[PDB]
Protein backbone atom coordinates (compact mmCIF):
# COMPACT_ATOMS: atom_id res chain seq x y z
CA UNK A 1 0.00 0.00 0.00
CA UNK A 2 2.54 2.60 1.12
CA UNK A 3 4.70 2.82 -2.03
CA UNK A 4 7.88 3.70 -0.09
CA UNK A 5 7.44 1.18 2.75
CA UNK A 6 10.09 -1.08 1.21
CA UNK A 7 12.41 1.91 0.79
CA UNK A 8 11.98 3.18 4.36
CA UNK A 9 12.41 -0.31 5.84
CA UNK A 10 15.69 -0.81 3.99
CA UNK A 11 16.88 2.62 5.15
CA UNK A 12 16.11 1.55 8.71
CA UNK A 13 17.98 -1.75 8.27
CA UNK A 14 21.14 0.13 7.27
CA UNK A 15 20.70 2.57 10.15
CA UNK A 16 20.75 -0.31 12.63
CA UNK A 17 23.58 -2.23 10.93
CA UNK A 18 25.83 0.84 11.07
CA UNK A 19 25.90 0.59 14.87
CA UNK A 20 28.32 -2.35 14.69
CA UNK A 21 30.57 3.06 14.80
CA UNK A 22 31.40 1.52 18.19
CA UNK A 23 34.70 0.15 16.87
CA UNK A 24 35.13 1.24 13.25
CA UNK B 1 17.43 -17.56 8.81
CA UNK B 2 18.76 -19.51 11.81
CA UNK B 3 22.29 -18.88 13.14
CA UNK B 4 22.94 -20.97 16.25
CA UNK B 5 24.21 -18.94 19.19
CA UNK B 6 23.94 -15.58 17.43
CA UNK B 7 23.20 -14.06 20.85
CA UNK B 8 26.77 -14.92 21.86
CA UNK B 9 27.94 -12.33 19.31
CA UNK B 10 25.48 -9.55 20.26
CA UNK B 11 26.90 -7.72 23.26
CA UNK B 12 24.86 -5.78 25.79
CA UNK B 13 26.56 -2.57 24.61
CA UNK B 14 25.27 -3.11 21.07
CA UNK B 15 21.70 -3.80 22.17
CA UNK B 16 21.74 -0.65 24.31
CA UNK B 17 23.03 1.47 21.43
CA UNK B 18 20.35 -0.13 19.26
CA UNK B 19 17.73 0.85 21.84
CA UNK B 20 19.05 4.39 21.49
CA UNK B 21 18.64 4.18 17.71
CA UNK B 22 15.00 3.10 18.03
CA UNK B 23 14.36 6.15 20.23
CA UNK B 24 16.21 8.53 17.89
CA UNK B 25 14.34 7.14 14.87
CA UNK B 26 10.89 7.46 16.44
CA UNK B 27 11.40 10.89 18.05
CA UNK B 28 14.45 12.74 16.69
CA UNK B 29 15.36 15.63 18.97
CA UNK B 30 18.63 17.43 20.07
CA UNK B 31 17.76 16.97 23.77
CA UNK B 32 15.90 20.30 24.00
CA UNK B 33 15.21 19.47 27.66
CA UNK B 34 13.54 16.30 26.32
CA UNK B 35 15.35 13.21 27.68
CA UNK B 36 14.34 14.26 31.22
CA UNK B 37 10.59 14.47 30.45
CA UNK B 38 8.29 11.63 31.52
CA UNK B 39 6.91 11.26 28.00
CA UNK B 40 10.39 10.67 26.62
CA UNK B 41 11.26 8.21 29.40
CA UNK B 42 8.13 6.24 28.52
CA UNK B 43 9.44 6.03 24.96
CA UNK B 44 12.80 4.65 26.07
CA UNK B 45 10.95 2.06 28.15
CA UNK B 46 8.76 1.05 25.20
CA UNK B 47 11.81 0.91 22.92
CA UNK B 48 13.53 -1.53 25.29
CA UNK B 49 10.50 -3.83 25.24
CA UNK B 50 10.41 -3.72 21.42
CA UNK B 51 14.13 -4.53 21.29
CA UNK B 52 13.66 -7.23 23.92
CA UNK B 53 10.84 -8.90 22.01
CA UNK B 54 12.67 -8.85 18.67
CA UNK B 55 15.86 -10.03 20.38
CA UNK B 56 14.06 -13.27 21.31
CA UNK B 57 11.78 -13.58 18.27
CA UNK B 58 14.55 -13.26 15.70
CA UNK B 59 16.71 -16.33 15.11
CA UNK B 60 19.71 -14.67 13.42
CA UNK B 61 21.34 -11.26 13.46
CA UNK B 62 19.89 -10.43 10.03
CA UNK B 63 16.39 -11.28 11.26
CA UNK B 64 17.07 -9.17 14.36
CA UNK B 65 17.81 -6.05 12.31
CA UNK B 66 14.99 -6.84 9.87
CA UNK B 67 12.25 -7.23 12.48
CA UNK B 68 13.46 -4.16 14.39
CA UNK B 69 13.40 -2.07 11.21
CA UNK B 70 9.87 -3.21 10.37
CA UNK B 71 8.73 -2.53 13.94
CA UNK B 72 10.21 0.99 13.81
CA UNK B 73 8.55 1.59 10.45
CA UNK B 74 5.15 0.59 11.84
CA UNK B 75 5.63 2.84 14.87
CA UNK B 76 6.65 5.79 12.69
CA UNK B 77 3.59 5.32 10.47
CA UNK B 78 1.36 5.17 13.56
CA UNK B 79 2.89 8.35 14.98
CA UNK B 80 2.53 9.98 11.57
CA UNK B 81 -1.14 9.00 11.24
CA UNK B 82 -2.00 10.38 14.68
CA UNK B 83 -0.08 13.57 13.93
CA UNK B 84 -2.19 14.06 10.78
CA UNK B 85 -5.56 13.27 12.38
CA UNK B 86 -4.85 16.19 14.75
CA UNK B 87 -4.45 18.73 11.91
CA UNK C 1 -25.01 -55.46 18.37
CA UNK C 2 -25.81 -53.34 21.42
CA UNK C 3 -24.01 -50.49 19.59
CA UNK C 4 -27.43 -49.27 18.44
CA UNK C 5 -27.63 -46.99 21.49
CA UNK C 6 -24.00 -45.78 21.34
CA UNK C 7 -24.10 -42.22 22.64
CA UNK C 8 -22.96 -39.40 20.41
CA UNK C 9 -19.34 -38.06 20.79
CA UNK C 10 -20.51 -34.48 21.29
CA UNK C 11 -18.02 -33.52 24.01
CA UNK C 12 -14.81 -33.05 22.00
CA UNK C 13 -16.26 -30.53 19.48
CA UNK C 14 -17.74 -28.45 22.31
CA UNK C 15 -14.48 -28.38 24.26
CA UNK C 16 -12.61 -27.33 21.11
CA UNK C 17 -14.98 -24.37 20.68
CA UNK C 18 -14.44 -23.20 24.26
CA UNK C 19 -10.67 -23.65 23.95
CA UNK C 20 -10.48 -21.50 20.82
CA UNK C 21 -12.79 -18.94 22.44
CA UNK C 22 -10.63 -18.64 25.56
CA UNK C 23 -7.39 -18.58 23.54
CA UNK C 24 -8.75 -15.76 21.39
CA UNK C 25 -9.87 -13.68 24.36
CA UNK C 26 -6.52 -14.05 26.11
CA UNK C 27 -4.81 -13.24 22.81
CA UNK C 28 -7.08 -10.22 22.38
CA UNK C 29 -6.49 -9.14 25.98
CA UNK C 30 -2.70 -9.14 25.59
CA UNK C 31 -2.88 -7.35 22.24
CA UNK C 32 -5.21 -4.71 23.68
CA UNK C 33 -2.83 -4.03 26.58
CA UNK C 34 0.08 -3.58 24.17
CA UNK C 35 -1.81 -1.34 21.73
CA UNK C 36 -2.84 0.83 24.70
CA UNK C 37 0.76 1.18 25.87
CA UNK C 38 1.72 2.24 22.35
CA UNK C 39 -1.10 4.80 22.19
CA UNK C 40 -0.03 6.30 25.52
CA UNK C 41 3.61 6.52 24.40
CA UNK C 42 2.71 8.12 21.06
CA UNK C 43 0.12 10.43 22.63
CA UNK C 44 2.89 11.49 24.99
CA UNK C 45 5.24 12.23 22.11
CA UNK C 46 2.66 14.27 20.20
CA UNK C 47 2.06 16.41 23.29
CA UNK C 48 5.85 16.77 23.48
CA UNK C 49 5.97 18.24 19.96
CA UNK C 50 3.04 20.60 20.56
CA UNK C 51 4.96 22.20 23.44
CA UNK C 52 7.97 22.89 21.19
CA UNK C 53 5.96 25.00 18.72
CA UNK C 54 7.99 28.16 19.44
CA UNK D 1 -39.03 -27.46 36.66
CA UNK D 2 -41.31 -27.52 33.60
CA UNK D 3 -43.46 -24.46 32.90
CA UNK D 4 -45.32 -25.07 29.66
CA UNK D 5 -45.15 -22.21 27.18
CA UNK D 6 -42.60 -20.12 29.08
CA UNK D 7 -41.20 -19.11 25.67
CA UNK D 8 -44.31 -17.03 24.97
CA UNK D 9 -43.18 -14.61 27.71
CA UNK D 10 -39.58 -14.20 26.48
CA UNK D 11 -39.30 -11.28 24.08
CA UNK D 12 -36.58 -11.04 21.46
CA UNK D 13 -35.35 -7.81 23.03
CA UNK D 14 -34.82 -9.66 26.32
CA UNK D 15 -32.86 -12.50 24.70
CA UNK D 16 -30.76 -9.98 22.79
CA UNK D 17 -30.02 -7.99 25.95
CA UNK D 18 -29.18 -11.22 27.76
CA UNK D 19 -26.62 -12.02 25.05
CA UNK D 20 -25.09 -8.59 25.63
CA UNK D 21 -24.83 -9.45 29.34
CA UNK D 22 -23.04 -12.75 28.62
CA UNK D 23 -20.46 -10.97 26.45
CA UNK D 24 -19.77 -8.19 28.97
CA UNK D 25 -19.62 -10.66 31.87
CA UNK D 26 -17.05 -12.85 30.07
CA UNK D 27 -14.95 -10.06 28.47
CA UNK D 28 -15.73 -6.59 29.81
CA UNK D 29 -13.70 -4.04 27.94
CA UNK D 30 -13.78 -0.27 27.30
CA UNK D 31 -11.40 -0.35 24.32
CA UNK D 32 -13.53 0.32 21.20
CA UNK D 33 -10.87 -1.49 19.12
CA UNK D 34 -12.26 -4.71 20.58
CA UNK D 35 -15.82 -4.61 19.27
CA UNK D 36 -14.45 -4.75 15.71
CA UNK D 37 -11.90 -7.51 16.43
CA UNK D 38 -12.52 -11.05 15.23
CA UNK D 39 -11.67 -12.51 18.64
CA UNK D 40 -14.55 -10.45 20.07
CA UNK D 41 -16.94 -11.35 17.26
CA UNK D 42 -16.27 -14.99 18.10
CA UNK D 43 -17.37 -14.19 21.66
CA UNK D 44 -20.67 -12.62 20.59
CA UNK D 45 -21.23 -15.61 18.30
CA UNK D 46 -20.48 -18.03 21.12
CA UNK D 47 -22.79 -16.10 23.46
CA UNK D 48 -25.63 -16.44 20.95
CA UNK D 49 -24.99 -20.18 20.66
CA UNK D 50 -25.14 -20.64 24.44
CA UNK D 51 -28.26 -18.50 24.79
CA UNK D 52 -29.88 -20.45 21.98
CA UNK D 53 -28.91 -23.77 23.55
CA UNK D 54 -30.17 -22.84 27.03
CA UNK D 55 -33.37 -21.38 25.56
CA UNK D 56 -34.22 -24.84 24.19
CA UNK D 57 -32.72 -27.05 26.91
CA UNK D 58 -34.30 -25.19 29.82
CA UNK D 59 -37.94 -25.96 30.54
CA UNK D 60 -38.86 -22.86 32.57
CA UNK D 61 -37.65 -19.30 32.84
CA UNK D 62 -35.92 -20.06 36.15
CA UNK D 63 -33.95 -22.90 34.54
CA UNK D 64 -33.08 -20.52 31.69
CA UNK D 65 -31.39 -17.97 33.97
CA UNK D 66 -29.76 -20.71 36.05
CA UNK D 67 -28.11 -22.53 33.13
CA UNK D 68 -27.00 -19.27 31.50
CA UNK D 69 -25.40 -18.22 34.78
CA UNK D 70 -23.56 -21.54 35.13
CA UNK D 71 -22.23 -21.39 31.56
CA UNK D 72 -20.92 -17.87 32.17
CA UNK D 73 -19.28 -19.04 35.39
CA UNK D 74 -17.58 -22.02 33.74
CA UNK D 75 -16.14 -19.78 31.01
CA UNK D 76 -15.02 -17.07 33.42
CA UNK D 77 -13.32 -19.76 35.51
CA UNK D 78 -11.56 -21.13 32.42
CA UNK D 79 -10.36 -17.66 31.42
CA UNK D 80 -9.06 -17.06 34.94
CA UNK D 81 -7.20 -20.38 35.13
CA UNK D 82 -5.50 -20.05 31.73
CA UNK D 83 -4.79 -16.38 32.44
CA UNK D 84 -2.86 -17.43 35.56
CA UNK D 85 -1.04 -20.33 33.85
CA UNK D 86 -0.05 -18.28 30.79
CA UNK D 87 3.62 -18.16 29.78
CA UNK E 1 -12.66 -25.96 45.71
CA UNK E 2 -13.82 -22.41 44.73
CA UNK E 3 -16.10 -21.86 47.74
CA UNK E 4 -17.43 -18.74 45.99
CA UNK E 5 -18.96 -20.91 43.27
CA UNK E 6 -22.49 -20.68 44.66
CA UNK E 7 -22.02 -16.95 45.33
CA UNK E 8 -20.80 -16.20 41.81
CA UNK E 9 -23.59 -18.21 40.17
CA UNK E 10 -26.23 -16.32 42.18
CA UNK E 11 -24.62 -12.96 41.38
CA UNK E 12 -24.79 -13.84 37.69
CA UNK E 13 -28.41 -14.97 38.02
CA UNK E 14 -29.28 -11.60 39.55
CA UNK E 15 -27.29 -9.88 36.80
CA UNK E 16 -29.40 -11.60 34.15
CA UNK E 17 -32.77 -11.30 35.92
CA UNK E 18 -32.30 -7.56 36.38
CA UNK E 19 -32.59 -7.22 32.60
CA UNK E 20 -36.39 -7.56 32.74
CA UNK E 21 -36.90 -4.32 34.68
CA UNK E 22 -34.27 -2.24 32.90
CA UNK E 23 -36.06 -2.92 29.60
CA UNK E 24 -38.78 -0.67 31.00
CA UNK E 25 -36.07 1.96 30.71
CA UNK E 26 -37.02 5.43 29.54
Amino acid sequence: EDPEKEKRIKELELLLMSTEELKG
Amino acid sequence: GVRKGWHEHVTQDLRSHLVHKLVQAIFPTPDPAALKDRRMENLVAYAKKVEGDMYESANSRDEYYHLLAEKIYKIQKELEEKRRSRL
Amino acid sequence: ASGLFRALPVSAPEDLLVEELVDGLLSLEEELKDKEEEKAVLDGLLSLEEESRG
